[PDB]
């Protein structure tokens, strides 16, 4: 509930965001999320494009690993840059299976 | 065993087949036993078979002085400084622990060289085959 | 379209022999692969030995 | 209609080597796991060409490793090449564990659970092997690891005693150690194959942890001459370790006959062993020294169900990589603590490095997890 | 049932390569990858070396701990007497 | 882990508690007879052939 | 109670990695060993091959 | 046609005055893609001898 | 125009797997000998009166 | 094979070692032996097919 | 214990001051005899079903 | 068996002949070069390594 210092939490986090690598590769924050069944079930879910998008961004990250490079630092993903895709469907994904438990143990 | 402790106040002289490798330092423990005989510290004093060895771990062993100059005369002519003795000594023992010695550093040699030969070969081919790989482009052409 | 595409420039990673877009290959590529093919000669033979 | 499509040996072959698909990003340390492959043949090959001299009677065990080692023609690089063998066999499994631990390849349990089994097995082979040898720290060893079975409440003594074959470590004992020290790589080997049996239904995990479908590759192009490499890299770190400086990672007084009456100084057992022994010397009491000591290895069980991020590789979270660089510090801390005698220092930093052991991963790293979770928004 | 046919569906990701014979084993070695090789183990410092430094720190001082109050056991049996 | 505790999971413990019990009996028996644990046996009624 | 004191390193001929064992040292040092050794010391494990 | 492989193909020379392109082309089913090369090159190869 | 030595040395004899065998079987019937002698003449440089096979003149043959 | 010229103790050893090992392989070649029998099925003593009463 | 003087010692040591050894002793070579007469049973039904064919 | 013969089935084993002179000369050389034959490798130019 902190006021300026949210703001510091926002540095923080953009420091922290800069800390880890995915940066590097071009990666959106989504693509690195691990790929359990609930996140299986929301990719499923995906619009088209955006599938497309997100297969080719993570095969771009993976041919980068093979040559052990690094994107060039234009085109490195920007804090402000990202779009929070996948959060809306997996929520709506993991809100569907709290439900079907909550009534499995009734 | 018995018999040997009997004639040495208890004391069992070891097999030397392996006392070389057997010590902690190995022959330059062994060296430096026959080299020590510094005449006891003020404070301390021991039993009348015991003679006082630094180097041994008991800093009292049972061992008497086994040489000195003169002892012995090689056939080589070589003179029998005692340390001349002990140095032939720890160097025997040194081949009697490892009869390989020579032969290792042989083949050592020869593998040095070989692996010399082969590392920059195979790695060289192993770029060959990820080369295709590692120049390899891709793009994205979506229909609009 | 089916004619917008194009292959990038590869002249970067390309063997120096045949980097120009003139001289045949038929006669390069004899000298290409024979070296590749006695770098794995070689090392067959250290591995035999 | 290729005829490796058709032929069921062929068929399986075609599976497990030519064709299976891995991701391409794969580094370096996946290879490790292949070099353990490797290195089981060596142990068993090497291995075989001393059983045929060797004796295992306690009044001629050590005598027929002296013929084996001057007799025998070339007896004394098969010595050493086993010998150092074992060592580099726990060093590749070590970064083996380590690689998994890292990169977030627990998750495939079942194939963790396995790789545990096979690791208490490799150990006690391990073990019952440095026995063998029958020297001072070998028949020591044996005194010292198999008290520890007496430490259980109850059956205890009856069941130390059916270890031993009698009273005390005398040949009975080693023959059933040599019989044992036979049989378990055989074992470990089929486990092995449960191993890549239970992994290749889901397929290899690769480094960013983001799932490879997108970009899979056949096996035998690539990654047959990345571990020819690998193997190859191997043999020479071994060659170098028994051509150059055979003993260094050993201990001299094995080359000492044992002595049932006469006790020997340093009385430390062999390298990889020695932080699990730190773990005995830390606890004061007996039971509770044995307990903490299988924790120290079932402890790898826990970690997928103390997972909580959600991600898996470290290299995208930045602390929790700092956390396992010191928990492998803190490994070679006690790994270091082992080769001492017991004095002030020693004891203190024992104990402290024991219990931060495990505290950093029983509490320190799901915490930090979830602090890596919220300072990413989600 | 994950043979190469049954893999992930992906739509338009065009690739390019190029014949091994066609490239050498070591392009751009002396100008690309020794930087690279730099920047790699410059990410790599401060995530693991200061640890192992921790390490060395605890180990000189456990040494010269032991060391110190050995030899100096029978200095406190000197300021004993 | 929260989730397992509930209306019905009790009941379903409850129902399988007898067979939990009677197996329990079963490896306590059959460890007993296994391993001709003394204790017990020196207070079965029959079974005294040990001397 | 105090330890022993540790050996001093010396300059062996053998202790380099391409070097080896003088051959006449050792038939000195055996000499030395036929009976100033052998009076009371053993070695099982040599023959007089 | 024996498993039922290719759907439909063609053998090709499209020459040029500089060069030009022997060759093969044909449809494939997705999982069969791999069995049509192994015949076509192998049919290569039976030419090579 | 003049073909590479390497070219020489490739359609005589690599564009056939077999004879490929056949020159790296001979090549190692060569290497061996040669690697042979070479590593031993390197290693008796090494330590000249130390070996013993060269300390046999002071005794042998009466 | 004698590892000496005649029969004697280092040829009991190989023996031992030899007889203490082919076993083992004698196993993973029955499973082989198994993997190139399930494929076809099991004969009958009429030796005519019987997939209509497996 | 496989050695030239130690092996007949060892295996009287088997037959008697080991506990239930000779059962053991006699299971195993007596097993080994019975493996060999499955053994030729199973061939020899091989030799005349017409397992051969496989 | 039979159907094996046949002028094409020569023709083919004409063709395949000179790559069993090869291979045939691959496992001869070979075969002397590992066990190291005495008789065979002295009358070479160079490799006398036997004494
Ligand atoms: C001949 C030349 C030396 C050959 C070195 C052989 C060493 C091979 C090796 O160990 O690397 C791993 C090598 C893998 O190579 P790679 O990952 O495909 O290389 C990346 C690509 O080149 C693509 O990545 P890259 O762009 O980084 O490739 C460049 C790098 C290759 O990238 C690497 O992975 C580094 C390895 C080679 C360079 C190391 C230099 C050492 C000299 O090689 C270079 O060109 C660097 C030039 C530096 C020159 C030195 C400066 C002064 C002169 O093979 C292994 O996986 C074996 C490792 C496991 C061994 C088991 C350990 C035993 C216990
Ligand atoms: C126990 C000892 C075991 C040592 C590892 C043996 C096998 C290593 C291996 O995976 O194959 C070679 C492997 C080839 O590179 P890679 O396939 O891309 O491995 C994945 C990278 O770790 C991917 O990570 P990266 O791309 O960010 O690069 C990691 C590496 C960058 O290293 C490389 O790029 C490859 C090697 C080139 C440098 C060679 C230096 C001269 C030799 O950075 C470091 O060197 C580690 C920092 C602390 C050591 C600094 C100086 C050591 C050199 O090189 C390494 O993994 C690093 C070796 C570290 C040496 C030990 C340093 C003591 C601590
Ligand atoms: C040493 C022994 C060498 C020969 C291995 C024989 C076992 C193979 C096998 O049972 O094939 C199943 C195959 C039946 O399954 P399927 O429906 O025809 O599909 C074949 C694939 O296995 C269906 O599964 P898949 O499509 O996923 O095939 C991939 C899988 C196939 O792997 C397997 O099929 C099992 C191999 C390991 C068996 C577990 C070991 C337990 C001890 O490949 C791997 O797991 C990686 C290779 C691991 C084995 C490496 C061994 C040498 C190192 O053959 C049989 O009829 C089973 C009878 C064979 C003997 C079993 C009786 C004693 C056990
Ligand atoms: C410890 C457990 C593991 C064992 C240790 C393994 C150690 C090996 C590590 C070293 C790496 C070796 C790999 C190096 C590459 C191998 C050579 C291979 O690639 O040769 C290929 C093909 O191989 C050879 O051509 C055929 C064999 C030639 C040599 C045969 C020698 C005898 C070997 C027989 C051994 C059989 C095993 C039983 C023992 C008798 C060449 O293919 P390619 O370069 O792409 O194209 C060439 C085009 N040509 C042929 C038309 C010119
Ligand atoms: C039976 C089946 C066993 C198959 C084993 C196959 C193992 C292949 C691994 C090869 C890796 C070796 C790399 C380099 C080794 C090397 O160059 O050793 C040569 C060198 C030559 O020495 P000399 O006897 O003086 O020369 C006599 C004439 N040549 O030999 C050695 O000294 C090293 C011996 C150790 C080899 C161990 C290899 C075992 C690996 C399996
Ligand atoms: C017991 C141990 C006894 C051994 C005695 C001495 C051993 C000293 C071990 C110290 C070695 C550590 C050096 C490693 C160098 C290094 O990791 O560089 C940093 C590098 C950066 O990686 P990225 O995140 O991918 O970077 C992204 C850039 N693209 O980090 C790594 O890759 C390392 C990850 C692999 C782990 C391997 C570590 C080996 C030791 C692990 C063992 C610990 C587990 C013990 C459990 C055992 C239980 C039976
Ligand atoms: C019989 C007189 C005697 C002679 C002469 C003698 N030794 Fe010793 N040696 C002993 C005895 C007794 C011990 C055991 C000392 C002890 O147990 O405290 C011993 C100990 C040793 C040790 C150290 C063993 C240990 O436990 O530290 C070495 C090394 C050794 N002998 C080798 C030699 C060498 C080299 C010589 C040089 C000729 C030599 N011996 C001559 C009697 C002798
Ligand atoms: C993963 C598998 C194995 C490992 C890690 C291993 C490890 C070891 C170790 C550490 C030793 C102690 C030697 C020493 O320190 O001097 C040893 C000795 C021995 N090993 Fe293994 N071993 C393995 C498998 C085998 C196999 C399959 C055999 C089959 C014969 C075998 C036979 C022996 C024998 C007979 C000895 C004692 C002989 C001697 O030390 O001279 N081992 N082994
Ligand atoms: C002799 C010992 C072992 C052998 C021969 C062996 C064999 C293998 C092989 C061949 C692979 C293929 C992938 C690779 O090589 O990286 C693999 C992977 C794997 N191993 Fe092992 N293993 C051994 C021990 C262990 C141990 C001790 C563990 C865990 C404590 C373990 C856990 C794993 C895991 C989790 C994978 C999956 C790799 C991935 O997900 O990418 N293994 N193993
Ligand atoms: C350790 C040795 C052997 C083992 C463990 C073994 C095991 C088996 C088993 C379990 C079967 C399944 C059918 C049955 O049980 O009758 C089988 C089938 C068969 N075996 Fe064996 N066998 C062994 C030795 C042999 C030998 C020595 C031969 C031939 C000389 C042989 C040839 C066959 C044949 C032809 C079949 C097909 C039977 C059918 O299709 O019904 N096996 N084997």
């Amino acid at each position: 509930a902190v006021s300026a210092s949210g703001k510091w939490l926002d540095g923080i986090r953009k420091w922290y965001y800069n800390a880890a690598g995915f940066n590097k590769l071009g990666l959106m924050r989504d693509d690195t999320i691990y790929e359990d069944e609930d996140v299986k079930e929301a990719i499923r879910r995906l619009p088209e494009n955006l599938y497309n998008d997100r297969m080719f961004r993570i095969k771009r990250a993976l041919d980068l690993n093979l040559k052990h490079q690094i994107l060039p630092k234009e085109q490195w993903t920007k804090y402000e840059e990202e779009n929070f895709y996948l959060e809306p469907y997996l929520k709506e994904v993991i809100r569907e299976r709290k439900e079907r438990e909550e009534w499995a143990k009734k | 065993s018995e018999a040997a402790r009997a004639a040495n106040n208890g004391a069992l002289p070891p097999d030397l087949s392996y006392i070389v490798r057997a010590r902690h330092g190995g022959e330059d423990y062994v060296f430096s036993l026959l080299t020590g005989y510094c005449e006891p510290p003020t404070g301390v004093s021991l039993r009348e078979g015991l003679y006082f060895n630094p180097y041994f771990p008991g800093q009292a062993i049972a061992m008497a002085p086994p040489i000195y100059t003169d002892v012995l005369e090689f056939d080589d002519g070589t003179p029998a400084t005692m340390s001349q003795i002990a140095k032939d000594v720890c160097t025997f023992l040194r081949w009697a622990s490892e009869p390989e010695h020579d032969h290792r550093k042989r083949m050592g040699l020869k593998m040095l060289m070989m692996m010399a030969l082969l590392v920059p070969l195979v790695y060289t081919i192993k770029r060959h085959k990820w080369s295709v790989l590692k120049s390899r482009k891709l793009a994205y052409r979506p229909p609009k | 379209s089916h004619t917008d595409i194009k292959v990038p420039d590869f002249s970067e990673y390309r063997r120096l022999e045949v980097l120009d877009s003139t001289k045949s290959s038929r006669e390069s590529s004899e000298a290409r692969k024979g070296f590749s093919y006695l770098v794995t000669g070689v090392t067959t033979v250290g591995v035999a030995y | 209609t290729p005829m490796r499509k058709t032929n069921p040996l062929m068929k399986l072959i075609n599976h497990s080597f030519i064709d299976l698909p891995t991701p391409s990003n794969i580094s370096a340390w996946w290879n490790f796991g292949s070099l353990l492959g490797a290195c089981l043949i060596l142990q068993i090959t090497t291995g075989l060409f001393l059983a045929m001299h060797y004796s295992p009677d306690a009044s001629t065990a050590f005598s027929s490793i002296a013929h084996i080692t001057r007799d025998v023609n070339y007896g004394w690089i098969i010595r050493y090449l086993h010998a150092n063998g074992a060592s580099m066999f726990f060093i590749c499994l070590f970064l083996h564990i380590g690689r998994g631990l890292y990169y977030g390849s627990f998750l495939y349990s079942e194939t963790w659970n396995i790789g545990i089994i096979l690791l208490l097995a490799t150990m006690a082979t391990a073990f019952m092997g440095y026995v063998l040898p029958w020297g001072q720290m070998s028949f020591w060893g044996a005194t010292v690891i198999t008290n520890l079975l007496s430490a259980i409440p109850y059956i205890g003594t009856d069941l130390v005693q059916w270890i031993w074959g009698g009273y005390s470590v005398d040949s009975p004992t080693l023959t059933r150690f040599f019989t044992f020290h036979f049989i378990l790589p055989f074992i470990i080997a089929a486990l092995a194959t449960l191993h890549l049996l239970f992994l290749h239904e889901t397929g290899s995990n690769n480094p960013l942890g983001i799932t490879s479908h997108s970009d899979k590759i056949t096996f035998h192009p690539y990654y047959t001459i990345k571990d020819a490499l690998g193997l190859l890299l191997f043999l020479l770190s071994l060659m170098t370790l028994t051509l150059f400086s055979p003993d260094l990672l050993g201990d001299p007084d094995n080359y000492t006959l044992a002595n049932p009456l006469n006790t020997p100084p340093h009385i430390k057992p062999e390298w990889y062993f020695l932080f699990a022994y730190t773990i005995l010397r830390s606890v004061p009491n007996k039971l509770g020294g044995v307990l903490a000591l299988l924790l120290s290895i079932l402890i790898l069980a826990m970690i997928p169900i103390l997972h909580m991020s959600k991600q898996q590789s470290m290299m995208f979270r930045p602390l929790s990589q700092s956390l396992y660089w010191l928990l492998a510090a803190d490994l070679l801390i006690l790994t270091w603590i082992g080769g001492q005698p017991v004095s002030y220092p020693f004891t203190i930093i024992g104990q402290v490095a024991s219990v931060l052991y495990f505290t950093t991963i029983l509490i320190l790293m799901p915490t930090i997890s979830l602090i890596e979770n919220k300072m990413l928004k989600w | 049932g994950r043979e190469f046919g049954n893999l992930t569906r992906m739509r338009h990701v065009i690739s390019y390569s190029l014949s091994p014979f066609e490239q050498r084993a070591y392009p751009h070695v002396f100008t690309k990858g020794i930087p690279n090789v730099l920047r790699r183990i410059r990410e790599s410092f401060f995530r693991v070396v200061p640890q192992f430094v921790v390490f060395y720190l605890i180990y000189t001082w456990g040494t010269e701990e032991f060391e110190r109050s050995k030899r100096k056991n029978p200095a406190a049996y000197e300021n004993d007497k | 882990v929260t989730r397992f505790l509930g209306p019905r999971y009790r009941e379903l413990v409850k129902n399988w508690v007898p067979t939990a019990y009677t197996w329990g009996a079963v490896g306590a028996v059959g460890l007993v007879w296994a391993t001709d644990w003394r204790l017990i046996l020196d207070w079965v009624p029959y079974i005294n052939g040990k001397f | 109670s105090d330890l022993e004191l540790h050996p001093p390193s010396y300059p062996w001929s053998h202790r380099g990695l391409l070097s080896s064992l003088d051959h006449t040292s050792i038939r000195r040092g055996f000499q030395v060993y036929k009976q100033v050794c052998a009076s009371c010391h053993s070695m099982d494990f040599v023959a007089y091959r | 046609v024996a498993n039922k492989l290719c759907q439909s193909f063609q053998t090709f020379s499209i020459c040029y005055a500089e060069t030009g392109l022997l060759g093969a082309h044909f449809v494939c089913d997705r999982m069969k893609i791999d069995d049509m090369m192994f015949v076509l090159q192998g049919q290569w190869m039976r030419l090579c001898t | 125009a003049a073909a590479t030595l390497t070219s020489k040395l490739y359609s005589l004899l690599f564009r056939r797997t077999s004879t490929f065998a056949l020159t790296i079987i001979v090549g190692v019937m060569f290497f061996e000998r040669a690697f042979d002698q070479g590593a031993d003449a390197i290693y008796d440089h090494i330590n000249e009166g130390k070996l013993w096979k060269h300390i046999k003149h002071k005794y042998e043959n009466k």
